């Protein structure tokens, strides 16, 4: 009767009440959502409570087993998750602290506040209306008030609120042996099982800017090019030596560029690729897109959908008191339950967002045959990025003529080839340096190496040189900028969104060598190559089941993170950018301020 | 009955229709293993064995010679050389509950695999570890009966099943159950071969005035060489006499 036995039979007894239990509480919660009522309200606390009952104890439990010798490796790890301290080993004032605080910060976030002094009495919050005129328009004063506003009533008052969050969140992270919560973060890319597959926390910190500086060249560019439409945009607003402001980003932090695209189009004289007008010509509804995706995922390779999706799942127009919110998600219900949940309407957005939610179900599927424990990605990142491979593979104007969206007797040319290019890129590669940053400076305030001072103003001169930036106005102390944003407040890890551009675009890279395809990346199809899908689903069968490092080894043959499709897929836009922004010199300074 | 209380039933003296069964298309599993299912009503033994029971959808193909698994082996076990024949079909629209169908468990932990042929109901609390489970469980304790969280939306791996599984005794003991026979018409006048009830010869049929006793079948006159037959459905005599034949 050895303890490795023991804790087999702890697992199997286990996993069978947990994935019951686990069942009914996502069908619970599958149906509030699709059940906007105040009765499927209370059924939460009726299960997540005992979820907590069930689970808590059974994490209770789960400390007296050797989990030290175990020879199985898929042993010890799925014990691994019940063998968690949590929150539990600090005291219980200092949980209820956490928690209290935890609570106002997001509320008070949730909640901003900002009236215009002309009409004191209408205030505006982060839903549409404030943010979306400023984010939309071209302006200096109403977009520079609106962000200082913003700044003002969330930043003043969440300085010291979020200083006790991280002290307390160290705290907590020294409660677990963890010298710090980055680490603890930085976990989940954290394995030290086979040989040749490990992986540190330590490493992963310079990996990820390691991969980084490679496209400082090209965004910089961008930049330049977006500069030079600035000078054609804003008069004597930026200099061309110096780079915008914040609220001259498009948005309230500049995470994309998305809306300042058309600001800086390339060529506005070639349409762009829509052929929204073509489905409602041709009455594509709900039912028809989700089947053209349901064909193309075949055709990928993907095993084929199964019945009971289609009806149980809400698909468009929740309508009537019959209410449900459709924000996009793809819900593994547990027990062989998959299920969608988005409005889906005649819109190819809408296409691609179907196209997501369902590769999203397949990959659950795909590691559903993992135990309850296993039945997750290797990392955060790889979900998202499977899920956006076909979705970008389902906007390809190649697999659109295919399936008939764009007309039989379409051509394509290199002006709208290079405007799409630029659309992604304005996205795609101008939103890495914010995420870095963003990363790297959660990563010191977590360690807290960096004082309390040492918050605000060296932010405001490192985004300077990352994301490219200067100070509208100034903010020394009075409030907290980085802090008042909604993956800093809610304990979200920021790597995953850096993570899973470069998975996605690995795997993209990969399919499209190994799917018989010449020509541009950005152009490539998988459609009708079956071969891509099975290898691709070997990937997904993985689950939790492998390491990250060795499930990085069958679609793609590196285990590490490469910059090389990032460059690779923005090639002529790159070579477009060497010869567009000529007369103007590369590259922005920091010292040079809206102000001064 | 339970997987692990497999309802047995034995079936003797009667006639037992496999095609009847066999030409359904309400079974969704249909697997045999002696013979084809055509040549079954052909031969026969001299008794029948039924297990009935409902398990789940995924473990169907646990039971079968050969297999191993944890109902395999801990609810129900049959031997590799089983001759006989499985039917399973779908019973999510009746088994499966809406509040859950936790009237069915399983044997989950068992000491020892289960024989062929065998049935195990212990509800004894099984150990794992060195300390022993003195009544109320404790840590290493788990109970071997585990029950079924059957929904209308599991899957179909998960939809309980309602299997049943046939197997043919043929001890020296004479037959007691067979496949049905078939009759043809009947014709008169003309040289014909017949096999009345097993008993086969060429000949021309004809009606006759001979009176049996009520408990003869046939006769013969002398040199013991059969005359006369009775019909076994309409019940008459018929006389044989040989085609015709010369030089
Ligand atoms: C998934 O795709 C396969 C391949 O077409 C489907 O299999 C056939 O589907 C057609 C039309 O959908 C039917 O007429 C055939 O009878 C199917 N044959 C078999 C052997 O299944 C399959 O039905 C699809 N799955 C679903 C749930 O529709
Ligand atoms: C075998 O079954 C047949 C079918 O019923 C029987 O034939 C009928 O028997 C009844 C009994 O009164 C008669 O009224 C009918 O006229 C019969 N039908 C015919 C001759 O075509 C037959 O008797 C049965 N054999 C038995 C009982 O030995
Ligand atoms: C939604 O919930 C309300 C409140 O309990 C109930 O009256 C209604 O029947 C529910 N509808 C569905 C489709 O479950």
């Amino acid at each position: 009767s050895t303890i490795e036995e023991q804790a087999k039979t702890f697992l199997d007894k286990f996993n069978h009440e947990a994935e019951d239990l686990f069942y009914q509480s996502s069908l619970a919660s599958w149906n509030y959502n699709t059940n906007i009522t105040e009765e499927n309200v209370q059924n939460m606390n009726n299960a997540g409570d005992k979820w907590s009952a069930f689970l808590k104890e059974q994490s209770t439990l789960a400390q007296m087993y050797p989990l030290q010798e175990i020879q199985n490796l898929t042993v010890k790890l799925q014990l691994q998750a019940l063998q968690q301290n949590g929150s539990s080993v600090l005291s219980e004032d200092k949980s209820k602290r956490l928690n209290t605080i935890l609570n106002t910060m997001s509320t008070i976030y949730s909640t901003g506040k900002v009236c215009n002094p002309d009409n004191p009495q209408e205030c505006l919050l982060l839903e549409p209306g404030l943010n979306e005129i400023m984010a939309n328009s071209l302006d200096y004063n109403e977009r520079l008030w609106a962000w200082e506003s913003w700044r003002s009533e969330v930043g003043k008052q969440l300085r010291p609120l979020y200083e006790e969050y991280v002290v307390l969140k160290n705290e907590m992270a020294r409660a677990n042996h963890y010298e710090d919560y980055g680490d603890y973060w930085r976990g989940d890319y954290e394995v030290n099982g086979v040989d040749g597959y490990d992986y540190s926390r330590g490493q992963l910190i310079e990996d990820v800017e390691h991969t980084f500086e490679e496209i400082k060249p090209l965004y910089e560019h961008l930049h330049a090019y977006v500069r030079a439409k600035l000078m054609n945009a804003y008069p004597s607003y930026i200099s061309p030596i110096g780079c915008l402001p914040a609220h001259l980003l498009g948005d309230m932090w500049g995470r994309f560029w998305t809306n300042l695209y058309s600001l800086t189009v390339p060529f506005g004289q070639k349409p762009n690729i829509d052929v929204t007008d073509a489905m409602v010509d041709q009455a594509w509804d709900a039912q028809r897109i989700f089947k053209e995706a349901e064909k193309f995922f075949v055709s990928v390779g993907l095993p084929n959908m199964t019945q009971g999706f289609w009806e149980n799942s809400m698909l468009t127009d929740p309508g009537n008191v019959q209410k449900a919110v459709c924000h996009p998600t793809a819900w593994d219900l547990g027990k062989g339950d998959f299920r969608i949940l988005m409005c889906t309407k005649v819109t190819m957005d809408d296409f691609l967002t179907a196209h997501h939610e369902m590769g999203h179900i397949q990959y659950d599927m795909a590691y559903a045959a993992q135990p309850f424990l296993l039945r997750n990605g290797a990392n955060e990142g790889f979900h998202e990025a499977v899920g956006e491979i076909m979705s970008l593979s389902a906007a390809t104007p190649k697999h659109l003529k295919s399936i008939g969206l764009l007309s039989p007797d379409f051509q394509e040319d290199n002006e709208t080839e290079i405007n799409f290019l630029l659309k992604q890129a304005l996205t795609i590669v101008g939103t890495l340096p914010f995420t870095y940053m963003l990363e790297k400076w959660r990563w010191m305030v977590f360690k807290g190496e960096i004082p309390k001072d040492q918050w605000m103003k060296k932010w405001w001169e490192m985004k300077r040189e990352i994301v490219g930036v200067v100070e509208p106005v100034p903010h020394d102390e009075t409030y907290c900028d980085p802090a008042s944003l909604f993956h800093v407040s809610n304990d979200y890890s920021f790597i995953r969104y850096y993570t899973r551009t470069l998975y996605q675009f690995q795997f993209q890279e990969a399919l499209c060598q190994a799917a018989k395809h010449e020509g541009p990346l950005h152009k490539c199809d998988i459609s009708n190559s079956t071969e891509a899908g099975q290898k691709l689903f070997n990937m997904l069968r993985l689950g939790k089941s492998e390491p990250w490092t060795l499930a990085l080894e069958n679609v793609v043959g590196a285990k590490n993170m490469n910059v090389r499709p990032l460059l690779n897929y923005f090639e002529p836009l790159f070579t477009w950018l060497k010869d567009q922004n000529k007369n103007s010199f590369v590259g922005w300074s920091t010292d040079w301020s809206p102000y001064a | 009955a339970s997987v692990y209380a497999w309802n047995r039933k034995r079936i003797s003296n009667c006639v037992a229709d496999y095609s009847v069964l066999y030409n359904s298309a309400s079974f969704s599993t249909f697997k045999c293993y002696g013979v084809s299912p055509t040549k079954l009503n052909d031969l026969c033994f001299t008794n029948v064995y039924a297990d009935s029971f409902v398990i789940r959808g995924d473990e169907v193909r646990q039971i079968a010679p050969g297999q191993t698994g944890k109902i395999a082996d801990y609810n129900y076990k049959l031997p590799d050389d089983f001759t006989g024949c499985v039917i399973a079909w779908n019973s999510n629209n009746l088994d499966s509950k809406v509040g859950g169908n936790y009237n069915y468990r399983y044997r989950l932990f068992r000491k020892s695999n289960l024989k062929p042929f065998e049935r195990d109901i212990s509800t004894e609390i099984y150990q794992a570890g060195s300390k022993p489970c003195n009544g109320v469980e404790g840590f290493n304790c788990y109970f071997p009966l585990q029950s079924y969280g059957f929904q209308p939306t599991n899957g179909v791996g998960y939809q309980p099943y309602r299997v049943v599984v046939l197997s043919f005794e043929l001890l020296h003991a004479p037959a007691t159950v067979c496949g049905p026979k078939k009759s043809t018409n009947l014709v008169k006048n003309k040289c014909v071969n017949f096999n009345f009830n097993g008993l086969t010869g060429t000949g021309v049929l004809t009606e006759s005035n001979k009176k049996f006793l009520p408990f003869q079948q046939f006769g013969r006159d002398i040199a013991d060489t059969t005359d006369a037959v009775r019909d076994p459905q309409t019940l008459e005599i018929l006389d044989i006499t040989p085609c015709s034949f010369g030089g």
